[PDB]
This record gives C-alpha cells, structure tokens and sequence, in this order.
C-alpha cells in the first residue's frame, strides 16, 4: 500500500 | 475502556476557565503578534473571521461526490481507536445508515481534501492565512505544482496539512491527543456538535501526557482525571474553535456532525511546536501520524526570516529563480 | 531597525539550537537549500542584532514575513 502522511489519530 | 465516558460528561469537576470567546474581528495578525496564540478561542459566530462554508444542508453525500465515491479515506473505530480503510462510498453507506442498525462506532477525522472540488467551497479564517507557515514560508513553486487529492507521501509536494473534512456520527469518542507536530486547529461546526475536554500544555501535563502514552495503558485512565485542571465545554453549531499548540485534548461526539477544520503550523509557538515533536518521536509515533516534512518546512523558515529581513537569500539559484518569476505574476 | 516579537526571538533561537544539532540523517536540509551552515551562521548573528528589538515597536499588526 502506498505511505500516507498528515494522518489525524490519537497515539 | 475501562472507564465510564458517560460520567465523564455528566461530572462538573471539569471546570476550568481556559477559553476566551471573541468577536471575529478582534482576531488579527496584532493579536497574535500581542498574545502568541496561546489562548484557546471560541467564534460564537463568524463575523468578521473571514470564514467560507457550503450550503448549509451539505450532507456526506455531498462530500462523498466532491472527492470522488472510489476515494480511500482512513477511518477510526471508535472502540479501539485504531485506523480501518474503506472508501468515501462505504463511508457514506455507513453514515447514511440508521444508529440501531450500525453494527460498530466509525468516525472519520482525517479526510484532507485540498485539489478536490470541496476545496473551493471552504476557506479558512483570514487570519491563519497570514501566519501560515505553509502559505508563508514553502517554496511557492512547489506548493502549487501540487496534483494529487489524497495524502499519498510520495505523491506530497509540501505539507498538505491545511483543510480536513471530519464525520462523526452520534456517540463518536477521540481519546485525549496532541494534534501533529504541535500545529495549532480551527475547527467549524458546521452541523451538529461536539464536546471537547481542555488541559493545558504545562510541563507537568506534557509529562504525564508522554507517561500515559508510553504506559499503553489510555483505555484504561481517563487522563482529564490526572491532571491539575481540564475544561469540558460544549461547542455547538456555526461556533469556530482554535486550538493553541499542544493542548491535550479529547472529543465526544453527541449527535451526527460535520465539521470542516485545519492545521498550522505558526512562528509565534516554535518552542511548543518543537516540544510536541519530540514527544512524537519519544513515543515512537509513525510518520503517517505526524506533519509532513516537518524539519524542511523549519529550515525554509529560517531562510524566510533571513531574507526578509537581511535580503541575504539561502536558497538555491534555481529556487531563487522560481521566487522571481512568481513574484513578476 | 526591525523589531521582532519577543515570542519570534525566542522560536528562531529555539529553532537555530535545534536544527542545528540534528545529526545529518535526521536535519531534513530540503532541496532548496544552499549552504545550511552559513544559513544557521546567518541567523545566529540576525538574531544578537534583533535581540534588542523593541517588544512595542515589533505589534505592527502586519507579519515580517509576507510574499511581496
Ligand atoms: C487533524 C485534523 C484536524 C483536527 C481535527 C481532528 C482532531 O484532531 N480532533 O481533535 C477532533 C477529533 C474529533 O472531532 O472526534
Ligand atoms: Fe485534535
């Protein structure tokens, strides 16, 4: 799978 | 989850003092220059802040048909807070689908959607626009070659940080957090509601923020317990909120909602902002989880100020050449 | 003659301290970046020159660093 960046979650 | 999160919004004892309501107007570059952008704020309304939102009806249909049905979108399970992928068009199935008939909790917080349709219909207060690391400080150049609508890191030609759609549906819980890279937020309700609990970024929360994380044990402590003091307040629909850098905070969610917000970066909060990196990096977060090209946009920063200030440029000869014809447009 | 804010000075200071000490597989130096030594040795001496500025001076209501 492609890297995400910029990604909102908690830990 | 170990404790009762029902209690935790019938209790009074959070009780705290730590937000300002202001009028639109009096939110300028002066007060930020004045203050730092340390004071959590609520916009009752948004006169004056220089807001854009859709129509007021837009639904998450709405949204689904501005960023495409086939759009990968990162999706919480509220029970575990851990990350499921589906796409915008399962996400609208499940949203459009009746409470008792939702097998579990989902919520989305995490939906940028710059380069899609939907970015034109929202704009951002005015004044994050002139503080904005990104608008301010990034390679113009780069920003604007900019094709790709998802976060896709190798596809990201600078930190595509600015506009988030969030979904949530009634019952929705974010446990407590420190949004990315210590960015500052502004959040608008546009319908619905949402109920934050606030605690203060003082060196004694930051550390039992970093020992609760590294505890693994977050299902288990209500941390607005542990702290010296936490404000739980209620913000309702067509109020906007802005975050300060490295507010601990967490969010309920008490009826359908949807809320268009966004991240900064700012130059009057460095040492917070660096702060809430390095506890990132302690605890061992992912990349997919924090700011993209966080210690590039600082080094484009530092040059920013030189310049501007020295007219002594560190860029590159081809950057500097980029700059040029951009400010000749 | 400028005059920043109390709280720039003290980021840019923070800022020049860290990445400076970043060891080189994690200072991040972008591609449009020419000599980030003489970048930080830059700052460092704008920043003992502005150390003066004036905190009524600096609440202008318009940010030093703007595109023109
Ligand atoms: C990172 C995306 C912009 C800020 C909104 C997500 C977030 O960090 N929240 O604190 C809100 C959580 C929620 O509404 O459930
Ligand atoms: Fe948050």
């Amino acid at each position: 799978a492609p890297a995400t960046g910029g990604v909102c979650k908690p830990h | 989850r170990t404790f009762d999160l029902e209690e935790k919004l019938q209790t009074n004892k959070y009780n705290a003092n730590f937000v300002t309501f202001m009028e639109g107007k009096d939110f300028n570059v002066e007060y930020i220059q004045r203050g730092g952008l340390r004071d959590p704020l609520i916009f009752k309304n948004s006169d004056g802040l220089g807001i854009k939102m859709p129509d007021p009806d837009f639904t998450v249909n709405d949204v689904k048909m501005c960023v495409g049905s086939r759009r990968m979108v990162d999706v919480m399970d509220v029970n575990t807070q851990k990350g499921i992928e589906m796409t915008m068009a399962q996400w609208t199935r499940y949203y459009e689908t009746p409470e008792e008939e939702r097998e579990k909790l989902y919520n989305v917080i995490s939906l940028e959607f710059s380069h899609t349709r939907l970015e034109n219909m929202v704009q951002r207060p005015s004044t994050v626009d002139f503080i904005d690391w990104v608008d301010n400080m990034w390679p113009r150049h780069l920003k604007e070659s900019q094709t790709e609508s998802t976060n896709a890191i190798l596809e990201m030609q600078y930190p595509k940080v600015q506009k988030y759609c969030l979904m949530s549906v009634r019952g929705c819980y974010t446990d407590f957090h420190v949004d990315f890279g210590g960015t500052s937020v502004w959040y608008h309700i546009h319908q619905g509601g949402k109920v934050f609990w606030l605690i203060p970024p003082t060196a004694h929360n930051l550390e039992l923020y970093e020992n609760w994380l590294l505890s693994g044990k977050q299902g288990d402590i209500f941390l607005g317990d542990r702290v010296s003091d936490c404000q739980r307040i209620e913000l309702k629909q067509g109020y906007t909120f802005v975050i300060p850098s490295g507010w601990i905070h967490a969010v309920y969610t008490p009826t359908d909602t949807l809320v268009f917000g966004g991240n900064f970066l700012h130059s009057f909060n460095i040492p917070m902002q660096l702060k809430i990196y390095s506890i990132e990096d302690r605890t061992r977060v992912p990349n997919k989880f924090r700011y993209p090209f966080y210690y590039e946009m600082c080094w484009y920063v530092l040059e920013r100020y030189v310049y501007c200030i020295t007219n002594r440029s560190h860029l590159t000869k081809d950057f500097q050449k980029e700059s040029l014809s951009m400010d000749m447009e | 003659q400028v005059h920043l804010t109390h709280f720039e000075l003290e980021g840019l200071r923070c800022l020049v301290d860290k990445l400076e000490s970043l060891p080189l597989h994690k200072k991040c130096v972008p591609t449009g970046i020419e000599d980030e030594d003489a970048l930080i040795a830059d700052v460092k001496i704008l920043l003992e020159e502005l150390a003066s500025s004036d905190p009524k001076l600096a609440l202008t209501g318009v940010p030093i660093v703007q595109w023109p």
